[PDB]
Protein backbone atom coordinates (compact mmCIF):
# COMPACT_ATOMS: atom_id res chain seq x y z
CA UNK A 1 0.00 0.00 0.00
CA UNK A 2 2.47 2.62 -1.21
CA UNK A 3 1.52 6.27 -1.54
CA UNK A 4 1.81 8.35 -4.70
CA UNK A 5 5.30 9.80 -5.15
CA UNK A 6 5.70 12.45 -7.82
CA UNK A 7 7.85 15.46 -8.60
CA UNK A 8 6.11 18.33 -6.80
CA UNK A 9 7.12 21.66 -5.28
CA UNK A 10 8.09 21.52 -1.60
CA UNK A 11 5.46 22.21 1.07
CA UNK A 12 4.61 25.86 1.31
CA UNK A 13 6.57 27.20 -1.64
CA UNK A 14 9.83 27.76 -3.49
CA UNK A 15 11.92 30.79 -2.59
CA UNK A 16 11.05 34.01 -4.46
CA UNK A 17 12.79 34.63 -7.77
CA UNK A 18 14.11 38.04 -8.82
CA UNK A 19 13.19 39.26 -12.28
CA UNK A 20 13.29 43.08 -12.27
CA UNK A 21 16.13 45.01 -13.89
CA UNK A 22 18.98 45.74 -11.47
CA UNK A 23 21.28 48.45 -12.86
CA UNK A 24 22.99 50.38 -10.03
CA UNK A 25 24.00 54.03 -10.31
CA UNK A 26 27.70 53.46 -9.62
CA UNK A 27 29.51 56.71 -10.28
CA UNK A 28 30.70 60.11 -9.16
CA UNK A 29 29.12 63.45 -10.07
CA UNK A 30 29.87 65.37 -13.24
CA UNK A 31 31.24 68.34 -11.30
CA UNK A 32 33.70 66.11 -9.42
CA UNK A 33 34.97 64.39 -12.58
CA UNK A 34 35.53 67.71 -14.34
CA UNK A 35 37.20 69.18 -11.25
CA UNK A 36 39.62 66.26 -10.96
CA UNK A 37 40.47 66.58 -14.64
CA UNK A 38 41.22 70.30 -14.45
CA UNK A 39 43.24 69.84 -11.26
CA UNK A 40 45.40 67.21 -12.94
CA UNK A 41 45.85 69.50 -15.95
CA UNK A 42 46.98 72.40 -13.75
CA UNK A 43 49.48 70.23 -11.90
CA UNK A 44 50.89 69.06 -15.22
CA UNK A 45 51.09 72.61 -16.57
CA UNK A 46 53.03 73.78 -13.53
CA UNK A 47 55.47 70.86 -13.68
CA UNK A 48 56.06 71.39 -17.40
CA UNK A 49 56.61 75.12 -16.89
CA UNK A 50 59.38 74.47 -14.37
CA UNK A 51 61.03 71.72 -16.41
CA UNK A 52 60.97 73.67 -19.68
CA UNK A 53 62.48 76.74 -18.02
CA UNK A 54 65.30 74.56 -16.68
CA UNK A 55 65.70 73.06 -20.16
CA UNK A 56 66.02 76.56 -21.63
CA UNK A 57 68.80 77.41 -19.17
CA UNK A 58 70.63 74.14 -19.91
CA UNK A 59 70.43 74.83 -23.64
CA UNK A 60 71.87 78.31 -23.09
CA UNK A 61 74.81 76.77 -21.22
CA UNK A 62 75.32 74.21 -24.01
CA UNK A 63 75.32 77.04 -26.58
CA UNK A 64 77.83 79.07 -24.58
CA UNK A 65 80.19 76.09 -24.64
CA UNK A 66 80.04 76.14 -28.45
CA UNK A 67 80.53 79.91 -28.56
CA UNK A 68 83.62 79.55 -26.39
CA UNK A 69 84.99 76.79 -28.63
CA UNK A 70 84.19 78.38 -32.02
CA UNK A 71 87.31 80.56 -32.62
CA UNK B 1 21.20 88.55 -19.60
CA UNK B 2 18.38 86.03 -19.83
CA UNK B 3 18.44 84.93 -23.46
CA UNK B 4 22.13 84.00 -23.41
CA UNK B 5 21.67 81.94 -20.24
CA UNK B 6 18.90 79.86 -21.83
CA UNK B 7 20.96 79.45 -25.00
CA UNK B 8 23.98 78.29 -22.99
CA UNK B 9 21.85 75.84 -21.00
CA UNK B 10 20.40 74.38 -24.20
CA UNK B 11 23.83 74.13 -25.85
CA UNK B 12 25.32 72.42 -22.79
CA UNK B 13 22.39 69.99 -22.77
CA UNK B 14 22.56 69.13 -26.48
CA UNK B 15 26.13 69.81 -27.71
CA UNK B 16 28.59 69.87 -24.80
CA UNK B 17 31.50 69.19 -27.19
CA UNK B 18 30.87 72.43 -29.08
CA UNK B 19 30.57 74.42 -25.84
CA UNK B 20 33.84 72.96 -24.57
CA UNK B 21 35.67 73.63 -27.83
CA UNK B 22 34.37 77.20 -28.12
CA UNK B 23 35.31 77.94 -24.50
CA UNK B 24 38.81 76.51 -24.93
CA UNK B 25 39.36 78.44 -28.16
CA UNK B 26 38.13 81.67 -26.61
CA UNK B 27 40.45 81.25 -23.63
CA UNK B 28 43.33 80.50 -26.00
CA UNK B 29 42.62 83.71 -27.91
CA UNK B 30 42.10 85.97 -24.90
CA UNK B 31 44.46 84.93 -22.11
CA UNK B 32 47.87 85.54 -23.81
CA UNK B 33 47.11 89.27 -24.10
CA UNK B 34 46.49 89.49 -20.32
CA UNK B 35 49.54 87.61 -19.07
CA UNK B 36 52.71 89.05 -17.50
CA UNK B 37 54.79 86.02 -18.55
CA UNK B 38 54.27 86.59 -22.29
CA UNK B 39 57.02 89.20 -22.21
CA UNK B 40 59.35 86.82 -20.35
CA UNK B 41 59.04 84.18 -23.07
CA UNK B 42 60.12 86.75 -25.66
CA UNK B 43 63.08 87.68 -23.48
CA UNK B 44 64.00 84.01 -23.17
CA UNK B 45 63.80 83.60 -26.93
CA UNK B 46 66.09 86.63 -27.16
CA UNK B 47 68.66 85.21 -24.74
CA UNK B 48 69.37 82.05 -26.75
CA UNK B 49 72.70 82.57 -28.59
CA UNK B 50 72.26 80.64 -31.83
CA UNK B 51 75.09 82.45 -33.64
CA UNK B 52 78.47 83.82 -32.64
CA UNK B 53 78.57 87.26 -30.94
CA UNK B 54 81.00 89.08 -33.23
CA UNK B 55 83.18 91.51 -31.23
CA UNK B 56 83.13 95.24 -31.88
CA UNK B 57 86.21 97.32 -32.63
CA UNK B 58 86.93 99.42 -29.54
CA UNK B 59 86.85 103.02 -30.77
CA UNK B 60 87.60 104.37 -27.28
CA UNK B 61 84.17 105.85 -26.48
CA UNK B 62 82.17 102.65 -25.90
CA UNK B 63 81.54 102.58 -22.13
CA UNK B 64 78.60 100.16 -21.89
CA UNK B 65 80.28 97.54 -24.11
CA UNK B 66 82.30 95.00 -22.08
CA UNK B 67 85.95 94.28 -22.69
CA UNK B 68 85.74 90.78 -21.19
CA UNK B 69 82.73 88.45 -20.80
CA UNK B 70 82.99 88.56 -17.00
CA UNK B 71 83.01 92.37 -16.85
CA UNK B 72 79.84 93.86 -15.30
CA UNK B 73 78.82 95.71 -18.48
CA UNK B 74 76.38 94.20 -20.95
CA UNK B 75 73.13 92.25 -20.70
CA UNK B 76 72.50 90.06 -17.67
CA UNK B 77 70.69 86.74 -17.38
CA UNK B 78 70.17 86.87 -13.61
CA UNK B 79 66.41 87.24 -14.12
CA UNK B 80 66.42 83.87 -15.89
CA UNK B 81 68.03 81.65 -13.25
CA UNK B 82 65.60 82.95 -10.61
CA UNK B 83 62.69 82.01 -12.87
C1 LIG C 1 36.55 82.89 -29.50
C2 LIG C 1 37.28 81.73 -30.19
C3 LIG C 1 36.41 81.04 -31.24
C4 LIG C 1 37.20 79.96 -31.98
C5 LIG C 1 37.68 78.87 -31.02
C6 LIG C 1 37.00 77.53 -31.27
C7 LIG C 1 37.92 76.56 -32.01
C8 LIG C 1 37.12 75.58 -32.86
C9 LIG C 1 35.72 75.37 -32.30
C10 LIG C 1 34.66 75.43 -33.39
C11 LIG C 1 34.97 74.49 -34.56
C12 LIG C 1 33.88 74.55 -35.61
C13 LIG C 1 32.49 74.54 -34.96
C14 LIG C 1 31.38 74.17 -35.95
C15 LIG C 1 30.03 74.73 -35.50
C16 LIG C 1 28.88 73.75 -35.74
C17 LIG C 1 27.58 74.47 -36.08
C18 LIG C 1 26.37 73.53 -36.10
O1 LIG C 1 26.08 72.96 -37.09
O2 LIG C 1 25.61 73.37 -34.93
C19 LIG C 1 24.55 72.46 -35.00
C20 LIG C 1 23.91 72.37 -33.62
O3 LIG C 1 23.74 73.66 -33.10
C21 LIG C 1 24.85 74.19 -32.43
O4 LIG C 1 25.56 74.99 -32.96
C22 LIG C 1 25.19 73.77 -31.00
C23 LIG C 1 25.05 74.93 -30.01
C24 LIG C 1 25.60 76.25 -30.57
C25 LIG C 1 27.12 76.26 -30.66
C26 LIG C 1 27.77 75.70 -29.39
C27 LIG C 1 27.87 76.75 -28.28
C28 LIG C 1 28.43 78.08 -28.77
C29 LIG C 1 29.38 78.69 -27.75
C30 LIG C 1 29.23 78.03 -26.38
C31 LIG C 1 30.42 78.30 -25.47
C32 LIG C 1 30.61 79.79 -25.20
C33 LIG C 1 31.57 80.03 -24.04
C34 LIG C 1 31.19 79.24 -22.80
C35 LIG C 1 30.46 80.10 -21.77
C36 LIG C 1 30.46 79.46 -20.38
C37 LIG C 1 29.22 79.83 -19.56
C38 LIG C 1 29.45 81.03 -18.65
C39 LIG C 1 25.09 71.09 -35.41
O5 LIG C 1 24.23 70.09 -34.94
P1 LIG C 1 23.57 69.02 -36.02
O6 LIG C 1 24.64 68.38 -36.87
O7 LIG C 1 22.60 69.75 -36.90
O8 LIG C 1 22.77 67.84 -35.19
C40 LIG C 1 21.96 66.94 -35.90
C41 LIG C 1 21.77 65.68 -35.06
N1 LIG C 1 20.83 65.93 -33.98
Amino acid sequence: ASKVKQDMPPPGGYGPIDYKRNLPRRGLSGYSMFAVGIGTLLFGYWSMMKWNRERRRLQIEDFEARIALMP
Amino acid sequence: AGRIASFLKNAWAKEPVLVASFAIGGLAIILPSLSPYTNYAIRINRATPYNYPVPLRDDGNMPDVPSHPQDPQGPSLEWLKNL
